[PDB]
């Protein structure tokens, strides 16, 4: 056991952790890969998503060459603070966590030729800008961009360990999405520029498509039922004024409850979404039914035949128009 | 941009423009042979006043937001109050209250004996 | 004579190398784990997780810490844990964890003459438990805690439950307000990642949801409003306003009940059992209102034929509702 | 001043903070007391409570004897980290805080005979399991247990500084309770056995009684008013059928809304509370009133005398039964 | 010369025992406090506290830090504060406090040739403030900040305000959308605990709650609904449905006025002023509905009595409501 | 030859004092600031603040850190920042800020041969911004970020924008849900406190709220409903059912608009213009309803009086509504 202690002391003898490997001689090449243990929930209100990853980096450092009975040293994570490690950060991250229970979730492994494997476990909250013009039938491409913070492309370059499509691996059990479906991911790399120089960025896009069943059984069906219920009033006699008044009032209140319940889901955007259009048209139908009832009641005594004709025409016009609107709306948004 | 107009015992300072970005009004007086001296200050909205020790219980300051005006009333005047007056506006993060440097927009110089 | 003990402990830590595990470069070090569950806190369907507080004990042997001449088990200050090697045990499916630190860090180090080390912590951790709510509120969940080494493969370390099935204690004393712990289970296995194979210990609970609260405040309002819709069959058909108002208000308050129910759970895309029951009750009350409207529409031409169906409304609707209720309860129970 | 520096240096020369006083010789005795500065809010939703305390411990250490110009060294709390202190922890704590503003709120005092007094300011959140059978007329005994974490009963024992009744002192102006009354507390000490051995535990029970004013003016009054409003309908003449129907519909709807909404206060508990029984009886009364109206309307055309008799009997029967039920309920639950 | 100053500071810190307060074993050290209030971020009635951000300055004298030969006041990097002695000042009624640390820790240390030390911090503290809401929304609160020494009694330390009533500045920077600062007061005293007597300072604010929001949101809608409920007395009693619907609508709407603002208040057991006004208006509308019910009951037998009752109600109801408003606004204002 | 670089760096830090600013006792050290705005997350009217993420770079010169023979920009590990003097820059109007620390602390140290130091951080800060909501939703806000030295005065440290108006970048790429950034402005000045004068930098944005959706959502429906309320004046009083229907429809629409506005508006308890406009419209429809009630009560005995009052209302309601709209436009637009 003392042999390995002497080897480690020799390795750390005169080693400077403030200088990157090949400082002024070559370019440090860090090969990275990601194992997504669980793609966490997506927050529409905050426009952010959570992800839990095993983040692995590997690079060559010849100052740590050694020869001994073993070829690979799997050392304690605190040793990672005694040597130089890349300062990778996530460009679009918001508030990330490096788990520290029960010990710092890090592993360091050194091969006899100097190769270092450094792995950590992270939870990242990343920004996912969203265009909600097709809510709740929209698709998104949430990005995850990372790279060095202090070293430019002339000093540290990043690469994927294997083919880019296979360097980001999603675990089968890792799906905490209650509302979206993870179609796939796209892996790319590029160069970014800023006032401090040019840096290398590794990017991974996750493609998500929202599931519509919840809004179908939560907003669309109650609204359709309320509209049909309001249209039911046209079959009653013209004399029953209190009946149709109760019809209108109760339908309006139910629509108000449904609209209040549905609107809180979205963030406070300034444009109009598909759900807003549907709610507005349902409100228009209910209010038009109420106004038609008032107009029919107006012509009750002076021209009863005209009132009967208007009611008879409405009995056909309202359901037909609502069906046409539903067909147009669905054939428009579903195909888009 | 804030414009300050002085009228007037009693003096009135009327402010026009972006008076919300400068929620504090202050009064200063300059002696013929000395530097500017703080007199009083009043929040535009909170209605809280601060006075110098030399003019406590003798001067009063109030404000009304109906027409964006602040009143400084002088009582029990003394001959040693011969200085040119100024009404100034102070930003929300301009620092101390007793220092003329922190005040941006200055009103008309008024001479009162 | 505490000077002798101080000398012994200083000798133990003299040449100790924290960077190397016990038996570094040799056979793996065995670690035996015990858990004493203090309490299981809020089991949240919205967040799909559960909070768990536990005394977590690890047992291993380090021949570098063997001492002689002291016939005692040295219970040392918890800070001495910062100078010894401890396993890098972590919880794979945890979201937010902490070790309690009042008045000091809730940590225990106990050393034995044969070099054995007992290392204890008090941990409150939130752990993710994805739930299948397709039978809510008559569901049965299975929530697990996963324990794993991070940097050491199966060639460097191996876990086991110390004491067999008795390694976890305090489960029977847990009082979950909404669930009842039917069973708990201990599993030991290996998990292969791209960096090698690691030991794994799984502690699983099977939680069965209670039904008294939901029968109280969920199904009973719907059944009562269905009976209220049935009431309309007795009011005389000439009273158009009365029956119209009754049917309309029953239908719309049924929809309101559905909306109120569906906002205490995550926005899952599927349909829970309670949603199907509420939909069935809504369909029944809507059919009753539609039948009343149809009778009122043709009561002028054939008053006898229209009034005949009122008795059938008074009879069949409770019968059909009872049949549907029996089918639903038999299918889900 | 230099004399005190020399004394402090001599005390810590060879002192080992990994070993409890009298290790291997006798049992370290710790005398504890608590000054509750403010008994914080009680959150029956999470079944917990908060409490701010001055926690004082006193013990004897032979290694810290000295003789000098002063009898008591009132040292800075920094010294408290360079000696041995008990590892006291709260068994039922959830997440406590040791305050650090503007400095670590701790005090350490060393007497010339080796007696140490160590005091710290803490904010303890503790579990208080509750039985809500009699809600909102329930009484609780919230516990607070503490003891050593690593040292068993054969190494460290705990005692109260004075008589146990007077060893926990609550400040007079230290009540942050909103809907509870702090009647008093009881103090006890016992032995708890765990898989690591036997330990000494000190327990304090705080007795709380809920204040019923909020639920009186929030839940009971609307229910009573709804029941009275429903029973008002028995006095309208039978020529006004829509009015009575509106009465019944609105009262039933309001009772349903109250029943649904009032269950969103307490945490989900699978048993009925007193408020649930009150709501259920009010709902039964309203539904019975509507059924009575329907029955009267059934006999209006065929047997007017029978319907008139039913209305006349109901006008007396309903208020009398409601008053009797209220008397029984309040007598039962105000003397439980 | 930088080297000369560095060696002077090194000589000052050589042999400096941080564990001992200035004048240890002798007369107490006098510490003067200054506070510059940046803002009061929020005042929460639900949590019963308030958030306050301030510059906290402490002034004392330590003869061990006296230096000669430099006619300058040394403004040192804040990290040197970790090597000096600072008072253990704490706030008794704070629940969560922190010192801002971007970009560095917001801390300041300044030394003078005399040995005087000035120590400054930027602190955000959430201080508890118990409230008496019996006159809400016409209430008036008094929130305090208590400053005390933890480990040092009045024999070891003394507290005083530096500048008397001018010790606290920046009160005019306080801008609460719902309150308004009326007065601030400074108190100095001694507090006796079982361990001894400690110096105590107190900074107290008096807050007056703005009324216009409640007038626009609560009182005016209640008055409008009460007035609308009086239209029933001007309707012929033959229209039973109209009057009953109007009465029911007024009652239900009155029961649901301050729901939006009553979910941001604690579950207090007493009756606030706004609750009393709402209950009075509810009593008025309920009595109007009862009056119509009585008129309908006696409508057929004696129509003249019903007409007289309606005519008298038309005068009695507005007059009694005006008297109620007069008494209420006289008592609470 | 990393040995030569290691020797040079060790020589630079040997004897270096972190308690002394560059040119201690001499001319002030000038610090240049660059800010790159990554994103502005959210602007909150409830909390009167906004969240902003940025890359914050400081540029200065230290003659102690001058090295020769190495023709490179020495980019060092970020931990070297703990062994150097850095400015004590802080944000005056912040409430909670932090420096990102994944995977390491987000910090950059770059030395240059002439001794120039570049020091970069990545900071997410919540900053206070008081808002004037009187003219809501036509309000235009002005949110600032204030940068100041905490300990050193203008005699020791000076601030300036590096590159002038090009110092701050990335504002044009910012997209906000409610607001649109119109113009940003950079200011440099001095601020005098009781302890002396400090340098100050200000970065201010002027935000204009998006107005189309609010106008199409709360103003137009209110105006249309108030216009529709006057149709009942032209309706003859013989068909009272139509007028009752119109009144009920107008009241229902007003309540719906009010509830939706309550849902849209932030829950800040103080007056806004839109609330007063909606209250005025509701008062108008309430007055129309009361006028109809008066007509209904009078028309039976005095048809001429009812006809006359309806005819006069036909002209005096639009005139009064136009006068109210003119007053609202002058007072708040
Ligand atoms: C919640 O849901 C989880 C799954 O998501 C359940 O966990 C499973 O529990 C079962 C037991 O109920 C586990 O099955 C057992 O696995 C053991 C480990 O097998 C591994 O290691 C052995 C070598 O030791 C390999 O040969 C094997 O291929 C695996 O790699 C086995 O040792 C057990 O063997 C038992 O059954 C076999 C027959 O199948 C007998 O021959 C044996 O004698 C013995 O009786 C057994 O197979 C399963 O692995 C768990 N899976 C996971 C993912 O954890 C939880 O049980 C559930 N919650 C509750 C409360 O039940
Ligand atoms: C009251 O209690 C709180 C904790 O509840 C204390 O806050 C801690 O204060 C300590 C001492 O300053 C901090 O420890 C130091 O952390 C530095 C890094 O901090 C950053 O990164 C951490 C995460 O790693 C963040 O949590 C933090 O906010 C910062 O972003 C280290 O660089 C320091 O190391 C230095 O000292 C060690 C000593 O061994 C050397 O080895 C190093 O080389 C280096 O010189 C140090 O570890 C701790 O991070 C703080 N925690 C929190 C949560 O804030 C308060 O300080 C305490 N009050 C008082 C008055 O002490
Ligand atoms: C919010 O509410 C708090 C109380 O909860 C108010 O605080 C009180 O403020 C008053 C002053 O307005 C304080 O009263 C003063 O106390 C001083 C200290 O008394 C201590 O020390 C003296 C010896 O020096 C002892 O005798 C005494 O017992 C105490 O131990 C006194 O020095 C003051 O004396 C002044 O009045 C007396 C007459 O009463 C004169 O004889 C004196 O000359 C002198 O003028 C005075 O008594 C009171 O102590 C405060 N209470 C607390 C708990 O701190 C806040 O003022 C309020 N907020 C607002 C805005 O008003
Ligand atoms: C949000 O609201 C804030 C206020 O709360 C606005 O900030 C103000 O912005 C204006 C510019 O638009 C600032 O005015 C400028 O101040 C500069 C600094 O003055 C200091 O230094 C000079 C000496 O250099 C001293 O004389 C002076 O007393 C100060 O100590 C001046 O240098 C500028 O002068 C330029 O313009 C003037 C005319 O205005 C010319 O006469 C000059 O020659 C020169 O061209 C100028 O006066 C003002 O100081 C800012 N106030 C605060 C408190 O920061 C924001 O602009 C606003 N947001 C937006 C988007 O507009």
């Amino acid at each position: 056991t003392t042999v390995f202690t002497r080897i480690l002391d020799r390795l750390l003898d005169g080693y400077d952790n403030r200088l990157r490997p090949g400082l002024g001689e070559r370019v440090t090449e860090v090969k990275t890969d990601i194992f997504v243990t669980s793609f966490g929930p997506v927050s529409d209100h905050d426009m952010e998503y959570t992800i839990d990853v095993f983040f692995r980096q590997s690079w060559k450092d010849e100052r740590l060459k050694f020869k001994g009975p073993m070829t690979v040293l799997r050392l304690n994570n605190l040793m990672a603070s005694k040597i130089w490690t890349p300062d990778t950060f996530f460009h679009n991250g918001k508030k990330s966590v490096a788990h520290n229970m029960t010990m710092p979730n890090k592993l360091l492994r050194i091969t006899e030729d100097g190769t270092l494997l450094y792995t950590m476990r992270l939870t990242v909250r990343a920004e996912c800008p969203m265009h909600l013009e097709d809510f709740p039938m929209d698709a998104h491409a949430c990005p995850l961009k990372f790279g060095s913070y202090a070293y430019t492309r002339a000093e540290v370059v990043y690469e994927w360990t294997r083919e880019p499509a296979r360097s980001v691996v999603v675990a089968e059990d890792g799906s905490r999405l209650n509302q979206y479906d993870l179609l796939g991911q796209t892996v790319d790399s590029g160069i970014v520029q800023s006032s401090t120089g040019e840096y290398v960025v590794m990017t991974t896009h996750f493609h998500l498509k929202r599931k519509i069943g919840y809004f179908v059984i939560q907003t669309y069906l109650p609204c359709i039922m309320t509209v049909i219920l309001s249209q039911v009033s046209f079959w009653l006699n013209r004399e029953s004024v209190p009946a149709r008044t109760v019809f209108g009032v109760t339908t309006v209140l139910t629509m108000t409850t449904l609209s209040i319940s549905a609107r809180n889901s979205l963030p406070k955007v300034a444009y109009a979404t598909a759900m807003d259009w549907f709610i507005a048209v349902c409100y228009a139908f209910v209010f038009s039914a109420l106004i038609e009832f008032a107009t029919v009641n107006y012509f009750t005594k002076s021209q009863p035949a005209r009132a009967a004709k208007i009611d008879r025409l409405s009995r056909i016009a309202f359901p037909l128009l609502f069906g046409i609107f539903n067909l147009v709306y669905w054939a428009t948004y579903l195909n888009r | 941009q804030v414009q300050l107009v002085e009228s007037g015992l009693r003096l009135s300072c009327a402010a026009s423009g972006h008076t919300f970005n400068y929620p504090i009004m202050g009064w200063f007086r300059q002696a013929p042979g000395k530097e500017r001296e703080f007199v009083g200050a009043i929040s535009w909205s909170g209605g809280s006043t601060s006075y110098a020790d030399s003019v406590k219980d003798r001067f009063t300051i109030s404000r009304d937001n109906a027409k964006n005006t602040v009143y400084l009333e002088m009582n029990n005047l003394k001959p040693e109050d011969t200085a040119v007056y100024y009404c100034a506006a102070k930003g929300r993060y301009s620092g101390g209250l007793y220092y003329p440097t922190n005040y941006d927009y200055w009103g008309q110089g008024t001479q009162v004996t | 004579n505490m000077s002798f003990v101080k000398e012994t402990v200083d000798k133990l830590l003299k040449g100790y190398d924290i960077r190397l595990r016990p038996d570094f470069g040799g056979p793996p070090v065995c670690v035996g784990m015990n858990i004493d569950i203090a309490s299981i806190d809020m089991v949240s369907e919205v967040n799909m997780d559960y909070t768990l507080t536990m005394y977590f004990q690890q047992y291993w042997r380090d021949k570098r810490l063997a001492y002689s001449g002291i016939p005692l088990n040295l219970t040392l200050d918890n800070r001495v844990a910062d100078q010894l090697w401890v396993p890098d045990t972590y919880f794979l499916n945890d979201k937010k964890s902490f070790v309690h630190g009042v008045t000091v860090k809730n940590r225990m180090i106990r050393l034995h003459p044969d070099g054995t080390v007992l290392y204890g912590l008090r941990i409150t951790t939130t752990a993710a438990c994805m739930m299948d709510l397709r039978r809510y509120p008559l569901d049965e969940q299975n929530c697990t805690l996963e324990i794993e080494s991070y940097g050491y493969t199966t060639d460097d370390i191996e876990f086991y439950w110390r004491g067999g099935d008795k390694a976890v204690t305090g489960v029977e004393r847990i009082e979950l307000p909404q669930f009842s712990i039917v069973e708990h289970r201990l599993v030991s296995r290996n998990v292969v990642f791209a960096t090698g194979a690691y030991p794994r210990l799984s502690l699983s609970f099977r939680l069965k949801r209670n039904i008294g609260y939901f029968i109280l405040q969920t199904y009973m309002p719907s059944i009562l409003i269905t009976i209220l819709s049935w009431v309309s069959f007795w009011i005389n058909y000439d009273a158009s306003a009365a029956r119209v108002a009754l049917g309309i208000t029953t239908v719309l308050t049924m929809t309101t009940i559905n909306t109120h129910l569906r906002e205490t759970l995550p926005k899952i895309p599927y349909v829970k059992a309670i949603d199907m029951y509420l939909m069935g009750c809504f369909v029944f009350v809507f059919l009753a209102l539609l039948e009343y409207a149809f009778v009122n529409y043709i009561f002028f031409s054939q008053p006898a034929r229209a009034a005949a169906i009122d008795r059938w409304s008074r009879i069949v609707f409770p019968f059909t509702f009872s049949l549907f209720n029996l089918v639903y309860w038999l299918y889900y129970v």
